[PDB]
C-alpha cells in the first residue's frame, strides 16, 4: 500500500493521434480492392464504379468513423441496364463507427444537372453479411424527402475494412424496407420490424475505363468529425468541384492548431 | 593509377576543430610567470614593448599617395604604421597578398586600400567611376562583423559613388541586390552558395578582387568554406586565364607561410608579417585554469576569482566581461553585484557626488529593460541580441562616454560592435554546440577577437585581458594568444560534400579533375610539410613525393560515398562522375550527402505530414542531437499536444527534433537552456531542408506532397499554421484583432464580400473596420480564366490569363511577388506542368498571359486544375477547374498519301537536253517523291502540294514547274517565296547558276528597295523573295501589272505559316488566289511543305484538287532518318548541359565514329565550351585527333586567315565551331573545312540552323533551350527549327541514312515524339496581325466597308481553320452564323482601332476610308502604331536627335537578346554624342539605337555582333524616316521637314549636318580634312575642279585609293537645275499656280548610290520642295527618281494678291551636299 512510496502520474494520450497515424497508411488498401459477387440472376441495373474515385473516397477516411458521398451517374448511350457512377459529392458530415450524419439538403449544382442521383456510398469498419438496419432508416428517409431518389435506381454501396484491403457490396432497397425504414425511430443496433428482405444485393463491377470527378463544399471542408457542434441536419452548403482533403488534414481540425498555441 | 586504397575519412579528422592543438610545446614571453591558489593556477604574461621604429620607417602621408586614393583617406593626415608598409604592396602592385598582424592592428585599412586599387582601375576621363565594371567580395566570418563592415567600408567609399552592401538569406527575388552592389560584403558560407550555383551571365565574370577577413578560419570546422572558395577561385582563373586578386588576413599564427602558399602568395612580395608587439595596445595577459572537478565548487570557485579581479579594478577601470548565454550575462552581472553589496563594495563604483552618479542617475530611473533595471543603477549593465536596439546603444554610448563599470555581454559584441574597454574578463570556454550537442570550448576567433577588445587606442596604456577556464585548457589558450597555435586543415571531414559542389558546378568531371582541385586546398598543402600530421608516413611522402596517390585515395574514397548515396555515379575504370538531379539539390541548397541519400529513401508521394516531419527530423545536420534525462518530462508535455502526431517514443532524437519544429512554428516557449538552444539549430537548418525537399517532390509531380512540402517551408517561414488567420502575416496589424477574427469560425473568403462597415459589425469592432478592409485587399490575390485550344486529339494548348485583384503596396509587396503555377490531372495527384511566376511591381496592374502544353486523352477526362500558389503567402492560393466537358476536338487526320513504289525517274524523262543538263551530272534518277509528283508538276497546270520531311528534294519539285512555265512562255515569270533571308541567298545561288547560266533567263533577289524591286520583277523569269518584301509589292497589284502577270507562285516551307512570321505568309498567298480569281488567267501556286497533318486544309485553301496534294508523311524521307530522343531528367539548365556533355561524345561514337557530325548548342558561348569538351573526351579515350582527316600542314594556310586562336586549336584537333560572333570569312572557312572532309564534327549555335551550308551524317541537338535576355527566361526551340536542324542529317548522295539524337529535357521528350514522328498540324495566327493588313487594304480600295472585311477573310487560311478547329480560335460552334459573328467581330475590332489610331474614317458605321497618315503606313509597311506614334511626337519643332529618339522606339525595332553590360557604354555615349538626350533611363532594346543610330552615324565604332544588330536597324531607317518626312509634309511645316530629308543623307552616308562634306570620299580622314580646309576647298566639286598632279599631291593617297575617290565623283550628283513658272504675269488670286521644274542629269550614271556604310544598294531619291520658310510653311512638294532629265509639275493654290517670293529646294535622300536653292 503506497500513498507515498510509489506516486505516478498520469500522462494523456489521446485517441485521434492513433488514427490518425493508421489513416496515413490507408493507401496501400488501394492495391487490395474486392467486389463481393454472392448475388445472382443478374436482373437488376449494373453499378459501374471508376477506380480513381473510389480509391481517393478510401485514402480520405477513417478505420473507425464511417464517411458517406453522394452517387451521381447516367446510363450508357445504349445500355439503360447499365449504371456509370460519374461523381461522388463529399457533404458536411460526421459519424461514428455505425452510421454518418448528412444533413437533410442533397446536392444542388449545375453541373450535376445531366446527371441522375445513384445513391450513397459509406465506409464501415468491418464486414457484415447483411445491410445494416441504419442504412435501411438513412436510405428511406433519404427516399422519402426526395422524389428524385428512385428506389429501383438509387444503392447503398459498403466499403469494409478487410485485412489490408476493402470489400465492396452494394445494395438496394425493397418497397418493403423502404416503408420499415421511412418510419424506424430505433436508432440501434437491433430494432423492431427489421428484416432481412428490407434490401437486396445488386451488381456492381469496378472499372479503369473512365474516371469520375468530386464535388466537394463551395466554402468549408466535408469533414466536421472534429466540430460536430458547428454541424447540424438543417445546415445548407453549395458545391465547388474540387478534390477533398483527408480525415486528418489541417483544415479539419483547426482547433488542434490553435491550441497548441497556448503551450 | 589502379591500385587505389578506401579510406577512414573519420579517422583522419582532428576531431577538435579549432580547438586542436598541433604544438607539443608553448614558449612564453620573458617575465612570464605561473602563481598556484587553491583549486587554480595563475599565469601572468608581461605586456610587450613595441618595436621602436626601426629601418627609419616614416609614416607616409597622404599626400604622396595616388590622387585618385586620398579620397578615400579624407579627414586623415597619414597612415598609420602597418598601412604605411603595406601601401606599395597594397596601391602600387596587384600582388595577392597575406597579412598577418594582431587583431586591432590595421589590416582592414590594409583592405581598404587594395579595395582603392581596384576602384582605381575603373576611372573615367570625367572622374566618375564605371560602378558596373566590376565586383569586390569581401568575406567576414560573423554576421555581425558583416553588417559592422558594410557601414564602414560604405561611409569611407561614398565620396567614390560606389554601393557596399550585404546578400540577405533570400536570393530567388533579390539577387538584383548583388547586380546593385560594388562590394559584396557575406559569410563564407553565403558566398559558397551562390558560386555553387551556375547560371546565365551571373555577375561572378566582373568579380577582380576578394578579400579573405580572420583567414585563420582556416583552422574551424568552418575553414573547410574558405578552402572550396580559394580552390574554385584559383581553377577558374586558370580556366579563364582572367586574373582575380586574393587578400588574406589573418591572426599571427604558425603555418602562415603555407596559408600564403594556399593564396598563391609570393613570400618574398605579398607577405606581411607582425608580431603581437604590434598590437595598439600592450596587453597585459592573466590566465585562470581551475583544477576543481566538482560543477558545483568550480562554478562558485569562478564566480569568487570573477569577484576578486573586478575588486582589482573597481573605481579605476572598466571592466567587460564576456559569458556564452544570453541569460549568464543578467545572472553574472548579477551574482558579482550581490557580492558587492553583501561584501559592502558598491561604493567604489558609483562614487556619491562624483558627475558620473549625477549622469547615470536619469536612465536609472527610467530603465528600458528588466535586467537592465535591477543593474543599470548599480553601475553595471547587460547587452546582447535579445535586447532591444536603442537599448544596445545605450549601453554602448553610457560605456564610450566611461559611465558603466562593469558591462557583461557576449561575442555579439566583440564582433559587431566597436567598443573597447581596459580591462576584458573572459568568464569560462565552454559553450553549448547544438550541432555537436555538447558543451565545447569557444572557437578561437572568438577568443582572439574578444581579447582583442582589452585595451583602449587612445585612452589606456595598457590593456588587461583576463581569461577563466579549466586547467587542462591552459596550454590552449596560452598558445593561441602568443602566436604558437599553428593554423590547420579541417576540410578532411568536408571532402565528399566539397567534390560534389565541384562535379556539380562541371568543374571536376573525373577523378583526375578531382586530384588537380584537391592540390589547391589548404589540405594538400599541410599534407605535404607536415605529412605524419595528416596520416602519411615520411617514408610514404618519399615514395609519393607530389602526394599523387594520397590524393587519388581520398579522392577515391569520397567518390565512392557520393556514388553510395546516388548524388554521383562514379565509373571506377575510367574514373569518370556523372552529375545527379539529387547531387545538384545537394550542392546548390548546402545540404551533405547522408541526407540527401535519407530523403531520396524514404520520399513517397504518399507520404502525409506525419512522415514529412519524421522525414525532416532524420536529416544527417541533426545527428549529434540527443535527448537528455532532464529534458524527457517537458518533451513529453510537448509531445502529448503538438497537433502533427509523432510515431516513434520520446527515446529518439528524431521525435525531440520534430517536437521542436513544431513548437517553433506555434511559438512556444521553452524552459531547458539545451531544449531552446536545439529549437534554434533545428528550425534555422528547417528553411532551407523544407526548401531542398519541396523541389525534389516537385520536379517528381508529386501534386499532393508538393502541395504539404511548400505549405511547411511557408509555415517555418512565417511561423504559424496554414489554420491561423491569415492577416497574422501583415506584422502591422495588432494581435488582439486578428484573436478576435480568428474566435469566430467564419471564412476569411467571406470578408471579400464586406466592407468597412460590415467588417467592423461581424467582429463587433467598428473602430477598425476601415484597415481590416485595405489589408483585406492588401493580400496577394489572382484571378484566373483560361482559353483551351486544342492541337491535337491527345495535345492540348493553355492560354492562362491572370488578372491581379488586390492592391499593391511596396511597404508588404516589396518590388515583386513569386507563385507557382501549377497543372495538375484529374486526381489532384500528378503535376502535369509547373512553372515559376513572377509579379513585379511595374506589372501589378496588368493581366498576364501563360501559355503551355498539357496531354489529353479519350475518353476526355472530367477535369484538370490549374492552382497558382503564393511562394511565401501562407493560404494565398487560386485553383480554376479545368472542365473539358465542352472541348471541342479537331478531326483525327488523315492518312498520307501513299508512296507508289514505281520506277525512278531518269533526268532524260525531262525530254530536253537543255533542261536535262542541269542534273544529269548530279545524279542519273530523280528520288521516289520527284518521280511520284512529276506528272502532275510537269504535265500539267493544276495547283499543286508537296507536303513531305526537310531533305525530300521538293525544292526540285518546284523547278518543275519552273520549267514547264519556260517551255509555255518564253518570258514567262515565277515568284518563289521563302521565309527565311539564308534560305532565299542559298536558292539564289543554286537557281542562278541553273536558269541564269545554262538556261540564259533571269535570276533576280528582291533586296527590300521598292523601285528596284520593281526592275527585278520586271526584267526577271525567276524572283526570289522573303514574305514581306513581296508583301510590300504586292499590296500595289492594282497598278502593278508585273504582278498580276505572274505565270507561277511557288511558296517554300509553308509549313511556317503556323509560326511566329506566319501571318504575312498567309496574307500574300491568299493574295494571290484573289489576284488569279480576278484575271481570268489563273496564277499556278504549287506550295512546299514539311509533312502536315492538316494538309488538305492549306490544299484546299490554295486550290489544290486532292490528287494534285501529295501529303507524304515522315517515314518517306528518301534517306532514312533514325531518331533518337534522349530525356535528361535534370531541371537547372546548366547543370543539364554539363550531363549532356558525355553523351554528345557517346552518341558520335556510337552513330558516326567517320562520318560528319553536326552538333547544334543553344548559345555562342557553348558552341567553343562543347568544341573543347569533345576534344577532351576524345583525349582522355587515347583517341586525340580521331575527327582530323586531313593533314595538319595541309591545314595550317586556312588557320592563319582566323582570329580566333581557340578556333584555330580545335581545328587542329578536327572540331570546328560556328556562331554569331564570326567574320563571314571565318565561317565560309570553317564550312569548307567540314564539307571537304577535313574536319569530322562542327558545332554551331542554334541561331544559326537556317543558314548553314553544311550537311552531316549524324545530327546532335543538345538540350532544346535558350535564354531569351530581354524577358530573362529560358524559351523552348520553335518545332520550326528542330525539323530543320534534324533536316540537316541528310546526305543523299553518300549516306544508306541520317541520325540525330535529341537530348532535351525529360518533360520535354513525349512533346518532340508527337511533333517528329508524327506530321505536324499548323494553324493561323492572322487573327492577332491584322490591323496592317486591313489598313493596307483599305488604302488600296479592296475593302471599302465592313462586308468587304468579312469576304476579304473568306479567302485566308485562318477562315478554313475556323470551321475546322474552332476551340483554338475561340469560336464554340461551326455553324454559318457562329463564323458569321466571329468575323464581325474580329472586323469590328481590327476597324476601331484603325480608327482611333486615325489611319482610316468610318462613315454611316459601315464605309471605310483610308486617311493620309494610313495611306503612309501602307505605303512604307510601317506598323501603324509606329505611325500613330509619329503622328503624336512629331511637330514643327522637333530637334534632329528627337527624331532619332523616336524613330528608335519603333514597334519595328524588337531585335536585342544580349548585351545588357553595353548599358554603361551606352551611357558613356550620351557624353560622347552631342545629342542633349532627356529622360537618361537605359537597357531597352529600343533605347540601343536611341544612340546606337548615332553610333553609326558618326562612324563612332565598329564593334562585335552589334554589327549585324546595326545592318538590321539601317534596313529600316530609310523608310522610318521618309514616314516622317511624309507626316511633317502633309502638315505644312518648311523646316522640320527639310530636317528629316537631311537626317536621311545623314543616315545614308554616315556623316552629320555640321561635320564636313569630304567625309563622303573613300580612304578619307580628319587629317585629310583640316588639309583640305588650309587649302580653302570644301567640296565634292572643288575636289573635282583641281589639276591631276596637284589633285594626287593634296591627299597624300595611293593610286588606287584615289581611284575609289574618282569612282564617287563620277557618280556624285551633279545635277543642271531650271524653272519656269506657268503664265507668271496672269496669276490670279485664287487660281492655279503651275510651276514647271526641269533638271538634267551631267552624265545620265547608271550605278546606285556609292554608301559604302549602308547596307542595302540604294537609289537615288529627290524631293523638290517648293515652300517659304518665313513662316515654317511648305506649299508643295514631290518625291522623284531622275535617270537622266525629269520634267516635274507643282501645284498651289494663289490666296491673295500680295507679296510673292517662294524658295524652291532640291534635297537628296542619299547624298549630303547636294541640296540646291533657287528664286
Ligand atoms: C569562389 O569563386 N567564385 S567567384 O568569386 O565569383 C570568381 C569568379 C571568377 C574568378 C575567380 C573567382
Amino acid at each position: 500500500g503506497p500513498l507515498g512510496s510509489m506516486t505516478q502520474t498520469f500522462s494523456s494520450k489521446t485517441e485521434w493521434r492513433v488514427r490518425a497515424i493508421s489513416a496515413a497508411n490507408l493507401h496501400l488498401r488501394t492495391n487490395h480492392i474486392y467486389v463481393s459477387s454472392d448475388d445472382i440472376k443478374e436482373t437488376g441495373y449494373t453499378y459501374i464504379l471508376p477506380k480513381n474515385v473510389l480509391k481517393k473516397f478510401i485514402c480520405i477516411s477513417d478505420l473507425r468513423a464511417q464517411i458517406a458521398g453522394y452517387l451521381y451517374g447516367v446510363s450508357p448511350p445504349d445500355n439503360p441496364q447499365v449504371k456509370e457512377i460519374r461523381c461522388i459529392v463529399m457533404v458536411p458530415q460526421w459519424g461514428t463507427h455505425q452510421t454518418v450524419h448528412l444533413p437533410g439538403q442533397l446536392p444542388q449544382h449545375e453541373y450535376l444537372k445531366e446527371m441522375e442521383p445513384l445513391g450513397w456510398i459509406h465506409t464501415q469498419p468491418n464486414e457484415s453479411p447483411q445491410l445494416s438496419p441504419q442504412d435501411v432508416t438513412t436510405h428511406a428517409k433519404i427516399m422519402a424527402d426526395n422524389p428524385s431518389w428512385d428506389g429501383e435506381k438509387t444503392i447503398i454501396i459498403t466499403c469494409s475494412f478487410t485485412p489490408g484491403s476493402c470489400t465492396l457490396t452494394a445494395y438496394k432497397l425493397t418497397p418493403s424496407g423502404y416503408e420499415w425504414g421511412r418510419q424506424n425511430t430505433d436508432k440501434g443496433n437491433n430494432p423492431k420490424g427489421y428484416l432481412p428482405s428490407h434490401y437486396e444485393r445488386v451488381q456492381m463491377l469496378l472499372s479503369d475505363r473512365f474516371l469520375g470527378f468530386f464535388m466537394v463544399p463551395a466554402q468549408s471542408s466535408w469533414n466536421y468529425n472534429f466540430m460536430g457542434v458547428r454541424h447540424d441536419p438543417n445546415m445548407k452548403y453549395e458545391l465547388q468541384l474540387a478534390n477533398p482533403k483527408e480525415f486528418y488534414h489541417e483544415v479539419h481540425r483547426p482547433s488542434h492548431f490553435l491550441n497548441f498555441a497556448l503551450l | 593509377l589502379a591500385p587505389r586504397q578506401v579510406l577512414d575519412l573519420e579517422d583522419l579528422v582532428f576531431t577538435q576543430g579549432s580547438h586542436f592543438m598541433a604544438n607539443k610545446r608553448c614558449q612564453l614571453p620573458d617575465g612570464s610567470f605561473r602563481r598556484q591558489r587553491k583549486g587554480y593556477e595563475e599565469v601572468h604574461v608581461p605586456a610587450l614593448k613595441p618595436k621602436p621604429f626601426g629601418s627609419e620607417e616614416q609614416l607616409l602621408p597622404v599626400e604622396k599617395l595616388p590622387k585618385y586614393a586620398q579620397a578615400g583617406f579624407e579627414g586623415f593626415k597619414t597612415l598609420n604604421r602597418i598601412q604605411s608598409k603595406l601601401y606599395r604592396a597594397a596601391l602600387e602592385t596587384d600582388e595577392n597578398l597575406l597579412l598577418c598582424a594582431p587583431t586591432g592592428a590595421g589590416k582592414t585599412n590594409v583592405a581598404l586600400m587594395c579595395m582603392l586599387r581596384e576602384i582605381g582601375k575603373h576611372i573615367n576621363m570625367d572622374g566618375t567611376i564605371n560602378v558596373d565594371d566590376f565586383k569586390i567580395i569581401y568575406i567576414a566570418p560573423m554576421r555581425s562583423l558583416v553588417q559592422e563592415m558594410v557601414g564602414s567600408f560604405g561611409k569611407r567609399l561614398a565620396t567614390y559613388g560606389i554601393t557596399v552592401a550585404e546578400l540577405t538569406g533570400d536570393h530567388q527575388l533579390c539577387k538584383e541586390e548583388i547586380s546593385a552592389t560594388q562590394i559584396i560584403v557575406c559569410t563564407p558560407e553565403k558566398w559558397d552558395i551562390i558560386t555553387r550555383k551556375g547560371g546565365e551571365r551571373t555577375y561572378t565574370q566582373l568579380v577582380r578582387l576578394i578579400i579573405l577577413d580572420e583567414i585563420h578560419l582556416l583552422h574551424d570546422d568552418r575553414g573547410p568554406v574558405l578552402e572550396a572558395l580559394v580552390a574554385r577561385a584559383i581553377r577558374n582563373i586558370e580556366m579563364t586565364q582572367e586574373d582575380v586578386r586574393l587578400i588574406g588576413l589573418s591572426a599571427t599564427l604558425p603555418n602562415y607561410e603555407d596559408v600564403a602558399t594556399f593564396l598563391r602568395v609570393d613570400p618574398a612580395k605579398g607577405l606581411f608579417y607582425f608580431d603581437n608587439s604590434f598590437r595598439p595596445v600592450p596587453l597585459e595577459q592573466t590566465y585562470v585554469g581551475i583544477t576543481e572537478k566538482k560543477a558545483i565548487k568550480r562554478f562558485q570557485i569562478m564566480n569568487e576569482i570573477v569577484y576578486e579581479k573586478i575588486m582589482e579594478h573597481a573605481g579605476k577601470n572598466q571592466v567587460l566581461v564576456f559569458v556564452h548565454s544570453r541569460k549568464e550575462t543578467g545572472k553574472t552581472a548579477r551574482a558579482i553585484r550581490d557580492m558587492c553589496l553583501e561584501k559592502d563594495t558598491l561604493g567604489l563604483f558609483l562614487r556619491e557626488g562624483s558627475a558620473s552618479t549625477e549622469v547615470l542617475r536619469t536612465e536609472a530611473e527610467q530603465c528600458k529593460n528588466l535586467e537592465l533595471k535591477d543593474l543599470l543603477p548599480y553601475g553595471f549593465a547587460i547587452h546582447h541580441a535579445g535586447m532591444t536596439r536603442v537599448d544596445r546603444t545605450l549601453v554602448e554610448d553610457l560605456f564610450a562616454d566611461k559611465h558603466i563599470q562593469v558591462l557583461v555581454s557576449t561575442a555579439t559584441l566583440a564582433w559587431g560592435v566597436n567598443l573597447p574597454a581596459h580591462t576584458v574578463i573572459i568568464k569560462g570556454t565552454q559553450v553549448y554546440s547544438p550541432e555537436k550537442g555538447r558543451w565545447t570550448e569557444l572557437g578561437a576567433l572568438d577568443i582572439l577577437q574578444m581579447l582583442g577588445r582589452a585595451g583602449r587606442p587612445q585612452y589606456d596604456t595598457k590593456g588587461e585581458g583576463i581569461l577563466i577556464t579549466s586547467h587542462g585548457e591552459l596550454q590552449y589558450y596560452l598558445s593561441l594568444l602568443n602566436q604558437q597555435l599553428p593554423i590547420e586543415s579541417q576540410m578532411v571531414s568536408k571532402l565528399p560534400d566539397m567534390l560534389n559542389a565541384e562535379i556539380v558546378l562541371g568543374n571536376v568531371q573525373n577523378a583526375k579533375d578531382a586530384v588537380n582541385w584537391l592540390g589547391y586546398a589548404y589540405l594538400y598543402i599541410r599534407m605535404l610539410r607536415s605529412p605524419t600530421l595528416y596520416g602519411i608516413s615520411h617514408d610514404d611522402l618519399k615514395g609519393d613525393p607530389l602526394l599523387d596517390q594520397r590524393r587519388l585515395d581520398l579522392v577515391h574514397t569520397a567518390a565512392l560515398m557520393l556514388d553510395k548515396n546516388n548524388l554521383v555515379k562514379y565509373d571506377k575504370k575510367t574514373g569518370n562522375f556523372q552529375v545527379t538531379e539529387l547531387g545538384r539539390i545537394a550542392s546548390h541548397y548546402y545540404i551533405t550527402n547522408d541526407t540527401v541519400q535519407t530523403y531520396n529513401q524514404l520520399l513517397k508521394p504518399t507520404l502525409s505530414e506525419i512522415e514529412l516531419f519524421r522525414v525532416f527530423s532524420l536529416s544527417s545536420e541533426f545527428k549529434n542531437i540527443t535527448v537528455r534525462e532532464e529534458e524527457k518530462l517537458e518533451l513529453q508535455k510537448l509531445l502529448e499536444r503538438v497537433p502533427i502526431p509523432v510515431k516513434e517514443s520520446i527515446e529518439e532524437p528524431s521525435a525531440k527534433i520534430n517536437v521542436l519544429l513544431q513548437a517553433f512554428i506555434s511559438q512556444l516557449k521553452l524552459e531547458g537552456f539545451a531544449l531552446m538552444a536545439d529549437m534554434v539549430y533545428v528550425t534555422q537548418s528547417a528553411g532551407r531542408l523544407m526548401r531542398a525537399i519541396f523541389e525534389i517532390v516537385l520536379n517528381r509531380g508529386w501534386a499532393q506532397l508538393t502541395d504539404k512540402t511548400l505549405n511547411l517551408c511557408k509555415m517555418i517561414d512565417k511561423r504559424m499554421w496554414q489554420s491561423m488567420c491569415p492577416l497574422r502575416q501583415f506584422r502591422k496589424l495588432p494581435e488582439e484583432v486578428v484573436k478576435k477574427i480568428e474566435k469566430k469560425n467564419f471564412p476569411f473568403e467571406r470578408l471579400y464580400d464586406l466592407n468597412h462597415n460590415e467588417i467592423g459589425e461581424l467582429i463587433r469592432m467598428p473602430k477598425m473596420g476601415k484597415t481590416i478592409h485595405k489589408y483585406v485587399h492588401l493580400f496577394p490575390k489572382l484571378e484566373l480564366s483560361v482559353h483551351l485550344q486544342p492541337i491535337t486529339r491527345s495535345t492540348l494548348k493553355v492560354e492562362l490569363t491572370i488578372t491581379p485583384d488586390f492592391q499593391w503596396d511596396e511597404k508588404v509587396h516589396g518590388s515583386s511577388e513569386a507563385f507557382w503555377i501549377l497543372v495538375e490531372d484529374v486526381d489532384s495527384e500528378v503535376i502535369l506542368h509547373h512553372e515559376y511566376f513572377l509579379l513585379k511591381a511595374k506589372y501589378a496592374q496588368d493581366e498576364h498571359l501563360i501559355t503551355f502544353f498539357v496531354p489529353v486523352f479519350e475518353p476526355l477526362p472530367p477535369q484538370y486544375f490549374i492552382r497558382v500558389v503564393s511562394d511565401r503567402w501562407l493560404s494565398c492560393e487560386t485553383q480554376l477547374p479545368v472542365s473539358f466537358r465542352h472541348l471541342i476536338l479537331p478531326e483525327k487526320y488523315p492518312p498520307p498519301t501513299e508512296l507508289l513504289d514505281l520506277q525512278p525517274l531518269p533526268v532524260s524523262a525531262l525530254r530536253n537536253s537543255a533542261f536535262e543538263s542541269l542534273y544529269q551530272d548530279k545524279f542519273p534518277f530523280f528520288n521516289p517523291i520527284q518521280t511520284q509528283v512529276f506528272n502532275t508538276v510537269y504535265n500539267s497546270d493544276d495547283n499543286v502540294f508537296v507536303g513531305a520531311p526537310t531533305g525530300s528534294g521538293k525544292t526540285i519539285c518546284a523547278e518543275f514547274a519552273i520549267l514547264r512555265m519556260l517551255l509555255q512562255s518564253s518570258e514567262g515569270r515565277c515568284v518563289y517565296i521563302t521565309p527565311m533571308e539564308a534560305l532565299a541567298e542559298q536558292v539564289y545561288m543554286d537557281w542562278y547558276e541553273k536558269f541564269q547560266d545554262r538556261l540564259n533567263k533571269k535570276v533576280v533577289l528582291l533586296t527590300g528597295e521598292t523601285s528596284t524591286d520593281l526592275k527585278l520583277l520586271g526584267k526577271g523569269n525567276i524572283i526570289i523573295s522573303t514574305p514581306e518584301k513581296w508583301d510590300i509589292l504586292s499590296r500595289r497589284w492594282k497598278q502593278r501589272k508585273n504582278v498580276q502577270n505572274i505565270n507561277l507562285f511557288v511558296v517554300d516551307e509553308v509549313h511556317l505559316i503556323g509560326g511566329e512570321n506566319g501571318p504575312v505568309l498567309e496574307v500574300i498567298c491568299s493574295r494571290m488566289r484573289y489576284i488569279s480569281s480576278q484575271i481570268e488567267r489563273p496564277i499556278r501556286i504549287v506550295a512546299l511543305s514539311s509533312s502536315l497533318s492538316n494538309a488538305k486544309d492549306v490544299a484546299h485553301w490554295l486550290g489544290c484538287s486532292a490528287t494534285s496534294t501529295f501529303n507524304f508523311h515522315p517515314n518517306v524521307r528518301p534517306v532514312p532518318l533514325e531518331l533518337h530522343i534522349q530525356g535528361f531528367n535534370i531541371s537547372h539548365t546548366q547543370t543539364r548541359l554539363l550531363s549532356m556533355a558525355k553523351p554528345v561524345y557517346h552518341a558520335i561514337t556510337k552513330h558516326s565514329p567517320k562520318k560528319p557530325v553536326i552538333v547544334f548548342v543553344p548559345s555562342r558561348k557553348q558552341t567553343r565550351l562543347t568544341a573543347i569538351d569533345i576534344l577532351t573526351t576524345c583525349a582522355a579515350d587515347i583517341q586525340r585527333q580521331r575527327f582530323l582527316h586531313c593533314t595538319e600542314k595541309d591545314l595550317i594556310p586556312y588557320l592563319e586567315k582566323l582570329s580566333d586562336s581557340t578556333l584555330k586549336e580545335t581545328l587542329l584537333n578536327g572540331v570546328g565551331y560556328l556562331h554569331e560572333g564570326l567574320s563571314p570569312m571565318e565561317r565560309r572557312l570553317v564550312e569548307q573545312l567540314f564539307s571537304s572532309g577535313a574536319i569530322q564534327v562542327v558545332v554551331a549555335s542554334r541561331s544559326l540552323c537556317w543558314g548553314m551550308n553544311v550537311a552531316a551524317h549524324l545530327v546532335i541537338i543538345m538540350d532544346t533551350q535558350y535564354y531569351n535576355g530581354k524577358i530573362h527566361a529560358y524559351v523552348d526551340y520553335p518545332i520550326y527549327d528542330v525539323l530543320q536542324m534534324v533536316g540537316h542529317a541528310n546526305r543523299p548522295l553518300q549516306d544508306d541514312e541520317g541520325r540525330c539524337v535529341i537530348m532535351c529535357q525529360g518533360s520535354k521528350k513525349d512533346f518532340f515524339k508527337k511533333f517528329l514522328y508524327e506530321p505536324l498540324p499548323v494553324e493561323s495566327h492572322l487573327d492577332h496581325c491584322m490591323h496592317d493588313h486591313f489598313n493596307a487594304e483599305i488604302v488600296t480600295k479592296t475593302i471599302e466597308n465592313k462586308q468587304d472585311a468579312v469576304d476579304y477573310l473568306t479567302w485566308t487560311f485562318l477562315y478554313r481553320r475556323m470551321t475546322q478547329n474552332p476551340n483554338y480560335y475561340n469560336l464554340q460552334g461551326i455553324s454559318h452564323r457562329h463564323l458569321s459573328d466571329h468575323l464581325s467581330e474580329l472586323v469590328e475590332q481590327t476597324l476601331s482601332d484603325l480608327e482611333q489610331s486615325k489611319c482610316i474614317s468610318i462613315e454611316d458605321e459601315m464605309d471605310v476610308a483610308p486617311l493620309n497618315l494610313g495611306m503612309i503606313a501602307a505605303y512604307y509597311y510601317i506598323n501603324y502604331t509606329t505611325i500613330e506614334l509619329f503622328s503624336m511626337s512629331l511637330n514643327a519643332k522637333t530637334k534632329v536627335r528627337g527624331l532619332i529618339e523616336i524613330i528608335s522606339n519603333a514597334a519595328e525595332y524588337e531585335n536585342i537578346p544580349i548585351r545588357h553590360h553595353e548599358d554603361n557604354l551606352l551611357r558613356q555615349l550620351a557624353q560622347k554624342v552631342p545629342h542633349k538626350l532627356n529622360n537618361p533611363k537605359f537597357n531597352d532594346p529600343h533605347v540601343k539605337t536611341n544612340l546606337l543610330l548615332q553610333a553609326h552615324l558618326s562612324r563612332m565604332q565598329l564593334s562585335a555582333e552589334l554589327q549585324s544588330d546595326t545592318e538590321e536597324i539601317l534596313s529600316k531607317a530609310i523608310r522610318l524616316i521618309q514616314a516622317c518626312v511624309d507626316v511633317l509634309s502633309s502638315n505644312g511645316w518648311l523646316s522640320p521637314a527639310l530636317a528629316a530629308m537631311e537626317l536621311a543623307q545623314m543616315v545614308t552616308q554616315a556623316m552629320w549636318s555640321k561635320d564636313s562634306y569630304l567625309k563622303q570620299l573613300p580612304h578619307f580622314t580628319s587629317e585629310h580634312i583640316k588639309r583640305c580646309t588650309d587649302k580653302g576647298v570644301e567640296s565634292v566639286f572643288d575636289i573635282m575642279e583641281m589639276e591631276d598632279e596637284e589633285r594626287n599631291a593634296l591627299l597624300q593617297l595611293t593610286d588606287s585609293q584615289i581611284a575609289d575617290v574618282a569612282r564617287f565623283c563620277n557618280r556624285y550628283p551633279n545635277i543642271e537645275l531650271s524653272y519656269e513658272v506657268v503664265d507668271k504675269d496672269s496669276i490670279r488670286s485664287g487660281g492655279p499656280v503651275v510651276v514647271l521644274v526641269q533638271l538634267e542629269r551631267e552624265e545620265e550614271v547608271t550605278g546606285p548610290v556609292i554608301a559604302p556604310l549602308f547596307p542595302q544598294k540604294r537609289e537615288e531619291g529627290w524631293w523638290v520642295v517648293i515652300g517659304d520658310a518665313k513662316s515654317n510653311s511648305l506649299i508643295s512638294i514631290k518625291r522623284l527618281t531622275l535617270q537622266q532629265k525629269a520634267k516635274v509639275k507643282l501645284d498651289f493654290v494663289a490666296p491673295a494678291t500680295g507679296a510673292h517670293n517662294y524658295t524652291l529646294y532640291f534635297m537628296s535622300d542619299a547624298y549630303m551636299g547636294c541640296d540646291q536653292e533657287y528664286k
